[PDB]
């Protein structure tokens, strides 16, 4: 309605810092 | 490759349906990762939820920016 595509953006870089982050610490 | 978000939204769904009910997938959004707001997380499922059944498409989210 406003950024939707910011809120998929937020989570796109949200899974992919966690899936790289928890084989890390 | 797609498992760069799909992949990981699977992770959460217990229906195996396709769709989560959004109270469930609220309670894991500012618990699991990082610390969110109430605010990026009630408008969030907010700009994707339009019909207002309660089961959120997460598909419908990931191929959202390729549509």
């Amino acid at each position: 309605t406003v950024g939707k595509f910011y809120a998929t953006f937020l989570i796109q870089e949200y899974f992919r810092k966690f899936k790289k982050r928890k084989e890390q610490g | 490759s797609e498992e760069e978000i799909r992949e990981a939204f699977r992770v959460f769904d217990k229906d195996g349906n396709g769709y989560i009910s959004a109270a469930e997938l609220r309670h894991v959004m500012t618990n699991l990762g990082e610390k969110l707001t109430d605010e990026e997380v009630d408008e969030m499922i907010r700009e994707a939820d339009i019909d207002g059944d309660g089961q959120v498409n997460y598909e419908e989210f990931v191929q959202m920016m390729t549509a």
